[PDB]
């Protein structure tokens, strides 16, 4: 099941997980976000998390600014199981003054189409 | 093509529509690998229940990869809320557990109706 964590340019970090005991091609995957206080333990302060569906596998996962506030985003983007191999994604904004939320999703898109320039259409 | 829920007109339909029915390998599209001549990935193969020795002999294998789409609808489809028929089956596999509920296959569904011998196969 995939996991990844990642830091944040403001020295946040997340984690990135498909449920546990799901199928392959259909289920939810959690982000939960984290002080990273001590760098050492950058797990170690919780702030919050939300579950949301997946349809699909996630693909990958990227930080790039959404919203144009100089601070990025977390962009999650899921692989459809089917031979079409559709993509969807959800954006999140999170940082230390107001936590994490989520910020759109879009679903359907074409394997090659830009994620990106549809969460900001 | 192995036999289960979905009927042998559909299943000759659908793999015209992924490969023209041929064990055309493996391609690659934004890193993920498509193989065989139902265009399975690894994602599907897992949850069809991993007939045979692997995901990718398995989908070069017509009676396999075949099977695997049977196992992957009787898994699947009814409790998407899949009408029974090839509508359904061809939705769900072009587009997963809930394809048959997604506008993004709609035209996979009219496509496929398009190819000889396949309109409004059951
Ligand atoms: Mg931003």
């Amino acid at each position: 099941g995939f996991f990844k964590q990642l830091t944040l340019p403001s020295g946040q970090v997340v984690t990135v997980s498909e449920g546990r005991g799901e199928p392959a091609s259909t289920g939810s995957y959690d982000v939960r976000l984290y002080s990273g206080a001590n760098p050492q333990f950058p797990l170690d302060q919780f702030i919050d998390g939300k579950v949301l569906p997946r349809d699909g596998s996630i693909k990958e996962l990227k930080l790039l600014d959404l919203n144009g506030d100089k601070q990025p985003e977390l962009i999650v983007v899921v692989e459809s199981a089917g031979s079409g191999s559709y993509l969807s994604a959800d954006a999140f904004t999170l940082n230390p003054q107001e936590g994490l939320d989520s910020f759109n999703h879009v679903e359907g898109l074409a394997p090659n189409e830009d994620v990106i320039q549809a969460l900001k259409t | 093509f192995a036999g289960g829920i979905v009927s042998q007109r559909c299943l000759s339909c659908i793999c015209k529509m992924e490969s023209g029915c041929r064990n055309v390998g493996c391609k690659m599209d934004m890193g993920s690998l498509s193989c065989g001549y139902f265009q399975i990935k690894e994602a599907y193969w897992i949850d069809c229940g991993r007939p045979g020795s692997s995901w990718k002999s398995c989908a070069a294998s017509s009676y396999c990869a075949s099977l695997c789409v049977q196992n992957y609808m009787k898994r699947y489809a009814k409790w998407a809320g899949c009408p029974l028929r090839c509508e359904g089956f061809a939705r769900e596999h072009n587009g997963g557990p809930r394809g048959c509920k997604k506008g993004s296959t709609i035209g996979y569904w009219n496509r496929l109706q398009k190819i000889s011998g396949c309109h409004g196969v059951q």
